[PDB]
């Protein structure tokens, strides 16, 4: 059974920013 | 034996909590507690929510 | 050439021993320092008696750092909007003074 | 209970009064020898302030515990605080400025019913002194006891930029503030003013006589030299920075001057209308103690 | 509901009228830029007594994520007592001060 | 007036005697501290809110 | 050195301005201990590696 090699990195998540109609405080 | 009395389990008591909410108002952050804290303080956060 | 290199052989040698060669990542990659009096980002300070050195001035890349933000999306949707009112009489309109 | 140090219960260390300067803790003086003024041609001239209203809202009964320090504190020092002129608060407070009412002033600033006897609580007698005038808070919005929100600033900047000569003569320059600061000095200023235990500065303010008070006047010019600089924030017409050799300096313009400034800014902390008769009546009251 | 005026004039001695009222505490602040509302908001009906006696806790909602709003109300100590039973078996507050 | 009666007619009467329900002993290690500082060893599964 | 300009001109015109994510409160009892010291009572839920 042979080896490998492999890589990964660090995937953005970088969505704009949501529009929530909710509020956090009076 | 007389039905002196009436067993019963996990008694429902004479006053209760009732509870309006304004339901705009939520916290963006979640909570995240262990599944046993949540068996026990869960219907108490539940409801003063 | 390996200058990009931050982590050198993830494994172990005789299950303690690093094996020779093998880079550790370096500390600034984990300060998470704090921002400055003006707002700049700074590494922790080193000795307790000393400010810490900001993290531009220096050449090590750091990984972590903070910051701000808007808890919520700044644009609510409540634009603003004006009551233009037009001059009555176009004749009577005072170009004059500056 | 506490009894009343003869010094008034500021001298406790208990109630020591605080601020952060650049996150580090800092006796209020010591900021503001860091304030500077650059005077300009208009020119602040205090008015006798008007004799307060003796209508104390009714002392009527109300459920809970109110908190009042809290809600002082927030109306005058708090970030876009809500409800400031809310009546049943004062009426509590008016109940507490009865000769021989149940209800009790915690040091934590709340009022309770009860005589609840766990908590530690102020002599009921300075707190019927207190409340026999500071219960008129309770008629800031009131239209027949607005205070006047406009001259009443003078006093302020007077007490703030006033130099001793400018205090003396009662009239002074009007003046622009600055400082040396880091981001959000402001807020974070009144942050560290709305922390404040100001029942106790309030409660010896009405409850001391004589030398004691006098000296006590001497004593906590600071702070109530510092709650002002807040206030003065709160009403500046404009607030900005200026980048001297590296530093920054933060400029406050107008001191003494209220704008009636309603929208909220980065800056500062920002009075609705609400707000502003508060503070007014606040000053009004404030002042009125402060001098005699 | 809509309570005329006359309604209250008028209900018959003995019936039970019903009325509401606004906790208008957990109203949030107006837009910055929504317009200016020219007339007033008026109020006639008013209650004599304290009516909130069965309230135990009251806007259960932040103020700037961490003062809280003028007029919330943490519940009464004696909510979370649960002390003991007594030498009778009678319910018990816990001891104040420990003596 | 009537309603009162009843009330205390209807608690005048409450023949309910207990009897243990569901319960649980969750383990320390699994309760964040103050719950543990709360519980006593277990408790009814149906605990309501307080 | 052309890709060069290329990092420093999409740098100098990053207008991207955080507004705060999804975000997670752990109770500490289900943290293990140096999470807990390294946590700051709550955190984006797409923490990247560090």
């Amino acid at each position: 059974k042979i080896a490998t090699a492999s890589s990964a990195r660090q995937a953005d998540v970088e969505k704009p920013a949501d529009v929530t109609f909710t509020i956090e405080n009076v | 034996l007389s039905d002196d009395f009436k067993q019963i389990s996990d008694p429902k008591g004479y006053l209760t909590y009732s509870v309006k909410y304004e339901d705009q108002f939520t916290k963006k952050d979640k909570l995240r507690a262990s599944e046993a804290d949540d068996r026990i303080v869960g219907p108490t956060v539940n409801l003063f929510k | 050439i390996s200058v990009a290199r931050s982590m050198r052989a993830i494994v172990n040698h005789n299950e303690v021993d690093r094996p020779r060669g093998a880079v550790a990542p370096s500390s600034y990659e984990m300060d998470t320092g704090t921002l400055s009096r003006n707002g700049d980002l700074l590494y922790s300070p080193v000795a307790n008696g000393q400010v810490g050195i900001p993290k531009l001035e220096v050449d090590h890349i750091s990984f972590s750092n903070v910051v701000s933000m808007m808890t919520a999306n700044i644009r609510t949707g409540d634009d603003m909007a004006v009551e233009r009112v037009n001059p009555d009489d176009v004749r009577a309109i005072n170009i004059r003074n500056a | 209970m506490l009894q009343q140090p003869t010094g008034g219960y500021t001298t406790l260390e208990q109630f020591a009064f605080t601020i952060r300067n650049d996150g580090t803790n800092a006796t209020p003086t010591q900021f503001l020898q860091l304030l500077s003024y650059e005077a300009t041609e208009n020119e602040l001239v205090k008015k006798t302030i008007p004799t307060p209203e003796t209508h104390l809202p009714s002392a009527r009964n109300v459920p809970g515990n109110v908190y009042i320090e809290d809600a002082i504190t927030q109306a005058l020092f708090g970030i876009s605080a809500q409800n400031v002129n809310a009546h049943g608060y004062f009426s509590r407070l008016s109940a507490l400025a009865l000769p021989n009412t149940s209800a009790r002033l915690g040091l934590d600033g709340v009022i309770y019913n009860s005589e609840t006897i766990n908590i530690p609580f102020y002599d009921p007698a300075a707190v019927a002194n207190f409340a026999a005038t500071y219960a008129k808070l309770g008629n800031a919005s009131t239209p027949r006891y607005r205070a006047d929100m406009i001259d009443i600033y003078a006093h302020v900047g007077l007490e703030l930029a006033g130099t001793d000569a400018e205090r003396a003569a009662g009239v002074m320059p009007v003046k622009r503030a600055k400082f040396d600061s880091w981001e959000g000095s402001l807020i974070s200023l009144s942050r560290d003013v709305v922390n404040w235990k100001i029942l106790a500065f309030l409660i010896d303010l009405c409850s001391l006589e004589g030398e004691a008070l006098r000296a006590f006047k001497t004593r906590n010019r600071d702070v109530f030299r510092m709650m002002l600089f807040i206030m003065s924030t709160a009403v500046a017409a404009n607030v900005v920075n200026r980048k001297v050799t590296k530093r920054v300096d933060r400029v406050l313009e107008y001191i003494g001057v209220n704008s009636m400034r309603t929208a909220g800014r980065t800056a500062t902390i920002t009075y609705d209308l609400s707000r502003h008769e508060f503070a007014a009546k606040f000053l009004q009251l404030t002042f009125t103690r402060w001098n005699a | 509901q809509h309570v005329d005026a006359e309604s209250i004039m008028t209900a018959p001695k003995g019936k039970l009228f019903h009325l509401q009222f606004m906790d208008g505490l957990l109203r949030p602040e107006p837009s910055a830029f929504d317009p200016p509302a020219s007339g007033e908001d008026m109020r006639l009906i008013y209650p004599l007594q304290p009516i909130s006696v069965a309230r135990s806790m009251r806007a259960i909602v932040n103020h700037n994520e961490v003062d809280r709003p003028r007029g919330a109300v943490a519940p009464s100590s004696y909510e979370m007592d649960t002390g003991t039973l007594s030498r009778n078996g009678d319910l018990l507050y816990s001891p104040v001060a420990n003596g | 007036v009537s309603g009162l009666l009843m009330v205390l007619f209807k608690v005048m009467t409450d023949n309910r005697l207990v009897i243990v329900g569901e319960t649980t002993t969750p383990m320390s290690n699994t309760l964040s501290t103050v719950v543990n500082n709360v519980l006593r060893t277990t408790y009814h599964n149906n605990v309501g809110v307080n």
